[PDB]
């Protein structure tokens, strides 16, 4: 592969390097292999990742395995999509994947606590919704002349 | 009834590619070629580059030859007919032989800087039209308002619309409420 | 549990949300006959006569912006910057 | 109320790569070894031939519609043949310690390198340009 | 149907009239004229005339949408030239050259066997 | 006679070519729209029909009717209907045919329309017939009947013009050209090697002198001559669709001086 | 020596066939017998032709007029191609044409043809092209099981 | 189902011209297009509209 | 409820935002006018004509909450209506309502349109929005729904109404351009060459609605008036807008007419295509939007497709079988080129047969002999190609759309043309199905091109039998796969759109779900919308250290490394002066910062990269704005430049917290947008390249900061939903390399799945 | 059974008449219920 590094005067230029690529990861050993840098070392598993770097280290590999996808069909996206993602993906603490009666009664019994905010909710209520348009209220200005 | 052919209205070659009616024009307003002939149907040109249909454009080739001709035109797969040579023919009878015509606007009659391929296609009329496919309901007594029309709403932030539209008329009965159980257990 | 006219913190000026509820509630009491406060230069079309109004400055309404703890705080329309 | 540059040159060479109404003279000045011109002409209204030569003048009138030959029938701010009327763009190429300037004709676009006339020729579009064989 | 029936192309609905003539703000001696039930036949007709007279300073037409039968021209004149009288001096040569043609025309035909 | 001068080459009872010379393609053009668009003609327009165990439908058989064209030679002189001061149609908007048909041989029956007969006074102005050119005096096929068929029908003709639909259409093709040469550089030929192996010659070339390969192209001509003819379907005869059709734009040009005079 | 706007065929190898093709073309079913030089033609494309054409209008069958079917549709002027397949003959399209043979243009001309959209002549519609015959049969029982 | 009455195109009338058509081609022995062109029809327009005319009517006849 | 659906089609003569409803959808549908004395004379009117004239009126509902029909009631032609009474009316011109194109796959596929009332039956709009709304006009229907009262009314105009979704947040750039027949064509109208006369000019110049009625002074004069196309499509955008482009050398004299110069608004150099008026990043649409603002921005696309429409409503175009014919001496060459392909396989061939040939390394030999036949034909369909699109002419059509960008490409050529290749299956080439054969016209054991499913042959000239069958092999392989993308796709959209569709932006700028909690402690990392987003190159970052010690160091102690005397009229006085000196070191100490911070950022060395601002179009305009000559010194100072961006710093304000822990931040989230800004307004820059007066500077600057404020996002606005739609949207058209790719990839992502298909390290 | 199309089923059904080659094609459909 071809590597743009800076030069010694300073403007960037081609220095290919080799690099090996698998079938099949071992990431937490191979890493530990004596030759090889372990600071850049890669895979797509963005789950063996987060196991052997951590989440933030899966965050952002798993940003660049969505991204990959993107560009891939030559499309492009605005980081604010697919980091949106990837952070609720990633929020918990590890990475969770984004993919009637009976309910209400469990609801009942675990003490639900329904926030109100969803627009069904608000329908079934009568209701706007707070987001967008519904996010604030408007009242009458006694204050003014 | 009779179905006369209308804006709406499709219409296919037999090339896998079909077209609604966008508009008609009489005669007089069409383009037209020195003869006075004038086309039954105008096709654009962004429909074949992609679509590779060269077919098509084989068949109209073939198609007024033998017209002009009198003769059938083969146009069975796997033969030995070969464009170079219908456009011969069509040459011997008359026109430039890959079949442009000059031809000159209508409304104004003069000439077209650019000459048009024109020519015979047999198209297909195809069933269900316009008329069968509008409907309207909006009471006095798809076409839907589904998960996916609501998410782009409330992408726009449009909250007012999104309470319209997925009410009740269902009426807005009133009732007072404690505010320590919230119920509706509250004697008025 | 609101929180001071000084020592606000969220944005000066209006945004579009704001501005398409305030427009369209003061559409809606100008459909319905109500008072107007500003020069008609001939307007008849509420929405209209509305975005006159808020460019006048003259409508007189607050809003409400609720912080997510439920916090609030109350900018007038006459302050709000609209861009 | 002006004209302001002027003089006489020799066609090097007539390209029209690829269009067929349009062709790029490369001319350069009989005088100074220094100013240049490049430059689009409509050759099918005026044509042109390797080394013929112009007397090629920038000028600056004779911003209000246009209204059509009339004025034109006495009133000829030209005793020419080919007048085109454009534009600069400039990029006053300041070059080495010659000046070149841009204009564009509708897209037709000339260049002169030069000097002697940087305290002359306009920062600014009113530009005419005219042509006699 | 939702058709609206082809008589409209030729003949005026109530309350519609011939021309309408509205004076053109942009521009100085200048007026648009809309045509009703009227096309391309006429309207490329006067106005290329329009352009034969000195006197004018523009002149053009165009046909908004396809579906109705209506145009509208712009004449623009020197100071001076009322547009209108513009119209008429063409409307004018017009039926005037034809006036001729179809004479030339009504001979060249008995000069005519078969 | 000064201004557009014609010069017929041909005339026949069917087409006339001829060329137009010394006038503006506008209004070269604009003739050949009138001509195809607005000459006033007469032609069934309503069709009722008492009987019909015929093989087609009514429909269509009444709309083959709108198509067949009638003599209209006299046609200034009857109104249109809807000027017309009656109530709905008669004599003076109005030309009645009936058509009765069955099948009383064993063999196949044709219709033509020829088998039509009027039913209402014309005034002998010359409108109504239908006009035949064939051979065998048949006109047009309008149906065919086994042994044991039937058709009856009225019709009402009524003067209407192709604007409103092509049946009364008085003018069939209408051939124009212009500048055959190319010499105007009107257009711009697509070839593959050669422009000039690869486009036809047109006729009308002859008449006009070749350009010289020297001759450095002619910026102020115009357009001045032009090659027609006209081709004509019968209701009128041709010589007739120029002039009534140089007169119908006159009297359009006439009435928005007329409307001027009103404002 | 071959003409040079054949195309490329890659001789017999072989001295062993045992038999022969009757004709290439026989690999086609109903649908794709009617597609004009399909040997041409991108193959998915012949594919939605297959389709389509299930969809047009002709006649169905002499004795429409006589039967009493859900709907039907007939083409007032049918109009037998101007260009055919040597298979037609056994599907009898030529017969029962299912189509006309329509003057066509390809051009930008006015910006209302754009995306899959075509003008058609007016005044050829009122000379009948593409005119059609429509008809839906309604029926009804009586009384039943009360 | 029958001639039509004209080239759909143009307006020339073509529905006169079926009989000949056909006697002109089993009486007289011509070839389709020297048929045709007999009959006058010499836009390929026109052409179309007797060439790939097919009638129908004289099988609709059979039946009682 | 208060819907109706038809078929579409387009019309060029209506606006960017209306859409044509029918007449007689227009009189089913209603929305219900309150009776004020603004309009009750309307309403009377409207009432009088009832139920079937339209413009009328279907009910009349009074006081009592009453309803009166119009088509019944005894008392229909007698109403006199009160103040406050409901009249419900049909829609009519220029009412809001909201037209959707299913799938509803992200939110510029329901937008609002301004009604026109017209004829015939079918829904019309423009062309250039069928792309939002992934429809065209063969069939396909669309839904348009009324909104019911003034509140909702307003939320359909002031928020989603189609001016207002050019520029799209998904791609941070215009979703909307120029397409089709306007594109073919204002490309060829702004050729060279292309000129027109004074006829045409006026007829074209009152083509656009919005012409002073001034015509241009043409520019040819001389033997006869003709002006070029370019400047007549130049009446059609506005005065003020700037734009320039380089492709691969152009040069402000463009030999060839490339690229793009437009100064005030007119065209000075450059063909029109696709990269200017297309949906493009940093073209002539995007350009304008901002500059201008949205309705300007959408009446500019309908004034240029009149102008051009008409241009090529006579002038003509048209394609044909003779544009898909490539010369006979190309084509000789192509069948050699194609010949030589079919010998090195046969080599390779013959080089296997003999065991002679190697494999490497985990790779098996026929792995990599098929893997080699296959390059070796593709390679030759590539070059076949090339060959016969070098051939065709410019005048050839199929040519002419490719090189507008209006339709088509290398690949249709080619296929069409040349050769049409290698067919597969499952990524190989065709499979022995009879028993080591692919047909039972081969004979067994036969691994070559023909026999395998090469198709040697064009379109043009035809396939042959056996090419014919392995080019359906082939293509059902995509019938079915499409089908299954399209399946596929549809549930991760609605997947993702479940999952995200709560979070919204909140009035402190954090990101949050329905619980409160935080997902973002700012939208984005940097507060913006993705709307208000462009291309930025980021100057600091590249070069040689060389480079940007020139362009960067001001030194005034040094006579070789101060600031010429002409650039500045300080510029005496200011050398050798150390005190000046001072800042400007502490100026060059931040971009020397600057520079390695972001190259620790960007890795790579990448310099462009969206931001919002778009600073060099300021800086353009303000150039053009104060008619600035490069042969003056400015009347600038250093210090005010030096101080006057800093100033500017403080002042680009996302988040407002008096609090240390929400300045920084603020800080942390202007840092990249602010490492521009200190590079593109640096003092020599400034001086040197840029010229500036104080005057304009001052303008720069204060324009600076009214951009920003108006990029940061607006609370209230739900994601989530937009970024579930913005990935969605675009995996629906992945419509189509030896690791797993696109849709299974995507899903493989989502579901967080445990047994991947293709796993690997990359090891370096 | 045939009329319903029961027996795998949609076995049986009813035979297209939209046009003749409508008609052939449909006697002369195959179909597969339920590895490629
Ligand atoms: N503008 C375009 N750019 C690229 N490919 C296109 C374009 N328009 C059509 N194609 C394509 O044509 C193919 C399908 O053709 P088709 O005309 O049936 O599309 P469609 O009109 O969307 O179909 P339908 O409306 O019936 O769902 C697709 O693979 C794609
Ligand atoms: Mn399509
Ligand atoms: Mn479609
Ligand atoms: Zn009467
Ligand atoms: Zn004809």
């Amino acid at each position: 592969y071809d590597r743009k590094v800076p030069s010694p005067t300073g403007e960037y230029v081609k220095e290919p390097e080799w690099v090996l690529e698998t079938d099949g990861v071992n990431l937490s050993e191979v890493m530990t292999v004596p030759g090889i840098d372990p600071t850049r070392i890669y895979t797509n598993s963005f789950i063996d990742i987060m196991e052997v770097l951590g989440i933030e280290a899966g965050r952002a590999a798993l940003y660049k395995e969505v991204y990959n996808v993107i560009a891939s069909d030559g499309s492009y996206v605005n980081y604010r999509h697919m980091a949106l993602l990837v952070d609720v993906m990633t929020t918990q603490g590890g990475l969770t994947s984004v993919t009637t009666v009976e309910i209400l009664f469990e609801a009942g019994a675990s003490a639900e606590l329904d926030d109100c905010r969803g627009v069904s909710e608000n329908v079934i209520l009568g209701q706007m919704a707070p987001i967008g348009t519904g996010a604030f209220d408007v009242m009458i200005d006694e204050e003014s002349l | 009834t009779t179905k006369i052919p209308q804006i709406g209205d499709k219409f296919a070659s037999r090339h896998g590619q079909k077209g609604t009616i966008g508009i008609t024009y009489r005669r007089e307003d069409m383009p037209f070629t020195a003869e006075g002939i004038v086309p039954d149907l105008i096709i654009n040109p962004h429909a074949i580059p992609s679509r590779m249909t060269v077919a098509h454009l084989i068949e109209c080739l073939l198609s007024k030859v033998a017209a002009l001709s009198g003769n059938e035109g083969d146009a069975s797969p796997f033969t030995d007919i070969t464009v170079e040579g219908i456009s011969k023919l069509l040459r011997e009878h008359g026109y430039q032989s890959r079949g442009f015509e000059v031809m000159y606007n209508g409304h104004t009659g003069k000439k077209l800087m650019a000459q048009i391929f024109f020519g015979p296609t047999y198209y297909q009329r195809l069933r269900h039209m316009v008329d069968d496919k509008i409907h309207a309901r909006a009471r006095g007594p798809g076409l839907r308002f589904g998960e996916m029309e609501r998410d782009c709403m409330i992408a726009h932030g449009a909250a007012s619309f999104l309470k319209e539209r997925l009410m009740e008329a269902s009426d807005a009965f009133r009732v007072h409420i404690c505010g320590i159980c919230g119920l509706m257990t509250v004697i008025a | 549990k609101a929180i001071p006219k000084d020592q606000r913190a969220t944005t000066p000026y209006m945004t579009k949300y704001e501005r398409a509820r305030i427009l369209g509630t003061r559409a809606l009491q100008i459909s319905m006959n109500a008072p107007v406060f500003v020069d008609l230069e001939g307007e008849t079309d509420p929405l209209r006569i509305a975005m006159k109004e808020l460019a006048e400055k003259k409508i007189p309404l607050v809003i409400r912006r609720y912080l997510p703890d439920g916090s609030f705080e109350d900018w007038s329309v006459e302050e709000l910057i609209v861009d | 109320s002006n004209t302001l540059f002027d003089d006489i040159f020799q066609v090097s060479e007539v390209d029209p790569g690829r269009y067929n109404k349009v062709c790029r003279i490369e001319a350069a000045s009989t005088t100074q070894d220094q100013c240049k011109l490049t430059l689009d002409i409509n050759v099918e209204l005026f044509p042109v031939a390797a080394q013929d030569s112009l007397t090629v003048t920038i000028a600056s009138s004779l911003t209000r519609s246009w209204r059509p030959p009339q004025a034109g029938d006495r009133s000829l701010a030209d005793d020419y043949d080919y007048v085109m009327y454009g534009t600069a763009y400039k990029f006053e190429e300041v070059s080495k310690d010659l000046i070149a300037v841009y204009y564009s004709f509708g897209g037709l676009l000339m260049r002169l390198e030069g000097n002697y006339r940087n305290l002359n020729n306009l920062k600014q579009e009113n530009a005419y340009l005219l042509i006699r064989r | 149907m939702n058709a609206p029936d082809r008589f409209e192309l030729f003949l005026l609905g109530e309350g519609e009239s011939k021309l309408k003539i509205d004076p053109d703000t942009k521009a100085p001696n200048a007026v648009v004229i809309t045509f009703e039930k009227e096309d391309h036949t006429l309207g490329n007709l006067i106005r290329a005339e329009l352009l034969n007279d000195r006197k004018v300073l523009f002149a053009a037409y165009k046909v908004e949408h396809p579906f109705f039968a209506r145009f509208k021209l712009r004449i623009q004149t020197t100071e001076g030239y009322d547009p209108k009288d513009a119209l008429k001096n063409a409307c004018n040569s017009i039926i005037n050259k034809l006036g001729a043609l179809k004479t030339n025309f009504e001979t060249e035909w008995n000069l005519q066997t078969l | 006679e000064e201004g557009p001068q014609v010069k017929i080459r041909e005339a026949s009872k069917d087409n006339v070519d001829f060329i137009l010379s010394n006038v503006d393609l506008a209004m070269a053009n604009s003739l050949r729209r009138v001509m195809i668009a607005e000459i006033p003609t007469l032609a069934i327009d309503s069709v009722e029909v008492e009987t019909n165990t015929t093989v087609l439908a009514d429909e269509f058989i009444a709309h083959r009717l709108g198509l067949i064209p009638l003599q209209s030679m006299d046609i200034e002189q009857l109104e249109y209907s809807r000027d017309c001061f009656c109530e709905d149609h008669c004599d003076k908007c109005s030309v009645v045919l009936t058509l009765q048909a069955f099948g009383e041989s064993e063999s196949t029956t044709n219709v033509y329309s020829k088998d039509l007969v009027i039913v209402s006074n014309l005034m002998g102005r010359n409108i109504g017939h239908p006009i035949i050119q064939d051979k065998e005096g048949n006109g047009v096929l309008i149906c065919k009947l086994r042994k044991g068929q039937e058709l009856k029908l009225t019709c009402v003709a009524k003067k209407g013009i192709a604007k409103e639909h092509a049946k009364w259409g008085p003018a069939a093709a209408i051939e124009f050209e212009y500048d055959p040469w190319n010499k105007l550089k009107h257009t711009d030929y697509w070839y593959e090697q050669d422009s000039a192996k690869e486009w036809p010659q047109s006729k009308n070339c002859e008449y006009e002198d070749p350009p010289n390969e020297g001759d450095p192209f002619d910026y102020k001509a115009q357009a001045d001559t032009f090659y027609m003819n006209v081709e004509s379907v019968g209701s009128i005869p041709v010589d007739q669709v120029v002039v009534r059709g140089i007169d119908t734009l006159q009297k359009k040009v006439a009435s928005i001086l007329l409307a001027l005079t009103q404002m | 020596d071959v003409d040079p706007a054949k195309r490329i065929r890659v001789s017999h190898h072989a001295t062993t066939f045992t038999h022969c093709e009757i004709h290439p073309s026989m690999i086609l079913g109903v649908a794709a017998s009617i597609i004009p030089f399909p040997d041409h033609n991108q193959s998915p494309r012949n594919t939605y032709q297959s389709a389509m054409g299930k969809q047009a209008m002709g006649v169905f069958l002499t004795n429409y007029n006589v039967r009493m079917d859900t709907m039907a549709n007939i083409l007032y002027y049918p109009q037998k191609p101007l260009g055919t397949t040597r298979a037609m003959e056994y599907l009898k399209f030529r017969e029962l044409p299912a189509g006309q043979n329509a003057i066509v243009a390809i051009a930008c001309y006015s910006g209302y043809n754009q995306e899959d959209s075509m003008i058609m002549n007016q005044s050829s519609i009122d000379r009948g092209l593409f005119r059609s015959l429509f008809f839906r049969s309604y029926m009804d029982q009586e009384k039943k099981y009360g | 189902m029958i001639v039509p009455v004209r080239c759909f195109s143009c307006g020339k009338v073509v529905g006169d011209k079926w009989e000949s058509y056909l006697n002109l081609l089993q009486e007289d022995e011509l070839d389709e297009g020297t048929a045709l062109s007999r009959l006058g029809l010499k836009r390929y327009c026109c052409r179309r509209m007797i060439l790939t005319h097919v009638d129908l009517i004289e099988k609709f006849l059979r039946y009682n | 409820d208060f819907s109706a659906r038809t078929v579409i089609s387009g019309d060029p003569n209506l606006e960017l935002d209306q859409v044509g409803v029918p007449k007689s959808i227009a009189k089913t549908l209603t929305y219900p006018e309150v009776v004020t004395p603004y309009n009750i004379d309307r309403l009377t009117q409207l009432v009088r004509n009832g139920p079937n004239e339209h413009p009328g009126a279907k009910y009349v509902i009074r006081d009592s909450g009453d309803r009166i029909d119009l088509r019944y009631s005894k008392r229909a032609g007698d109403i006199q209506l009160q103040y406050g009474w409901k009249v419900e009316r049909h829609i009519m011109d220029n009412d809001p309502v909201l037209f959707n194109r299913q799938p509803s796959l992200h939110k510029m596929s329901m937008m609002a349109h301004r009604v026109k009332v017209i004829p015939y039956s079918t829904f019309r709009l423009n062309l250039s929005v069928t792309s939002p709304y992934n429809a065209d006009f063969d069939g396909d229907e669309m839904n348009l729904h009324v909104p019911q009262s003034e509140e909702t009314r307003a939320e359909l105009s002031q928020l989603c109404a189609v001016p207002l979704q050019i520029v799209s947040p998904q791609s941070n750039k215009p979703c909307m351009g120029i397409v089709q027949d306007t594109l073919c064509g204002i490309r060829k109208l702004t050729l060279r060459d292309t000129f027109i006369e004074l006829d045409q000019v006026l007829n074209m110049l009152y083509w656009v609605p919005d012409w002073d009625g001034v015509i241009p002074t043409p520019a040819i004069i001389k033997p006869k008036p003709l002006w070029s196309g370019k400047q007549i499509l130049s009446v059609a955008i506005p005065n003020g807008i700037h734009l320039q482009r380089f492709d691969e050398g152009t040069t402000l004299l463009s030999p060839k007419d490339n690229g793009m110069l437009i100064i005030d608004g007119q065209i000075i150099f450059g063909v029109v295509e696709k990269k200017t008026v297309g949906s493009s990043n940093g073209g002539l649409i995007h350009v304008v939007t901002r500059e201008k603002g949205p309705q300007v921005c959408a009446k500019l696309f309908g004034n240029i497709q009149k102008v051009v429409n008409f241009w090529l409503l006579h002038n003509g175009f048209s394609t044909g079988i003779g544009d898909t014919i490539a010369d006979g001496p190309t084509m000789r060459e192509i069948t050699e080129t194609i010949a030589e392909a079919k010998k090195k396989v046969l080599d390779v061939t013959k080089e296997a047969q003999a065991n002679l040939l190697t494999a490497k390394h985990g790779m098996t030999l026929r792995e990599s002999f098929e893997d080699n036949v296959v390059r070796f034909l593709n390679e030759a369909r590539d070059k076949a190609g090339r060959l016969a699109e070098v051939n065709l002419k410019d005048l050839n059509n199929v040519k002419q759309m490719v090189m507008a960008g209006s339709k088509g490409s290398f690949i249709n050529i080619a296929q069409m043309s040349a050769c049409v290749g290698q067919q597969s299956v499952e990524g190989k080439r065709i499979a022995f199905g009879f028993v080591d054969r692919t047909l039972p016209h081969f004979s067994k054991d036969d691994y070559s091109p023909e026999s395998k499913g090469f198709v040697e042959n064009s379109y043009l000239r035809g396939l042959t039998p056996q090419e014919f069958f392995f080019h359906a092999m082939g293509g059902r392989e995509g019938l079915i796969d499409t089908a299954v993308k399209t399946a596929e796709t549809g549930y991760i959209q609605r997947r993702l759109v479940k999952a995200l569709e709560d979070i919204m932006v909140h009035y402190d700028n954090t990101t949050r779900n329905s619980l409160g909690n935080v997902i973002q402690f700012i939208y984005g990392e940097d507060g913006m919308d993705a709307a208000h987003i462009e291309k930025q190159s980021l100057d600091t970052i590249g070069g040689s250290d060389a480079a940007f010690e020139k362009r960067y160091r001001v030194d005034l102690l040094n006579t070789d490394h101060t600031l010429d005397p002409s650039l500045l009229e300080s510029g005496s006085e200011i050398l050798g002066d150390l005190k000046l000196q001072v800042l400007l070191d502490e100026e060059y100490k931040q971009l020397v910062k600057d520079r390695k911070f972001l190259r620790e950022v960007f890795v790579d060395g990448e310099a462009n990269w969206p931001l919002p601002v778009n600073i060099r179009r300021i800086i353009q305009n303000a150039q053009q704005t104060f008619h600035i000559d490069h042969t003056k010194p400015s009347d600038l100072t250093i210090k005010d430049i030096v101080l006057g961006v800093k100033d500017l710093q403080e002042n680009l304000l996302v988040l407002r917290g008096k609090n240390e822990i929400i300045q920084n931040a603020q800080r942390d989230a202007v840092t990249l947008f602010c490492c521009l800004l200190r590079s593109r307004l640096a003092t020599r820059r400034v001086l040197q390249e840029y010229r500036l007066t104080k005057q304009a500077f001052d303008w720069v600057l204060s324009n600076i900061e009214a951009q920003f404020l108006r990029s940061v996002v607006h609370p209230g606005e739900m994601v989530g939903v937009l970024a579930a739609q913005s990935i969605g949207e675009p995996a629906t058209q992945m419509t189509l390399k030896k690791v797993t790719s696109g849709v299974p990839r995507l899903k493989e992502i989502l579901n967080v799945a445990k047994n991947m298909k293709t796993p690997s390290l990359t090891v370096y | 059974a045939l009329a319903t199309g029961n027996w795998g089923a949609g076995v049986s059904q009813v035979l297209n008449r939209y046009t003749y080659s409508s008609t052939l094609s449909h006697l002369r459909r195959t179909n597969t219920p339920i590895a490629k």
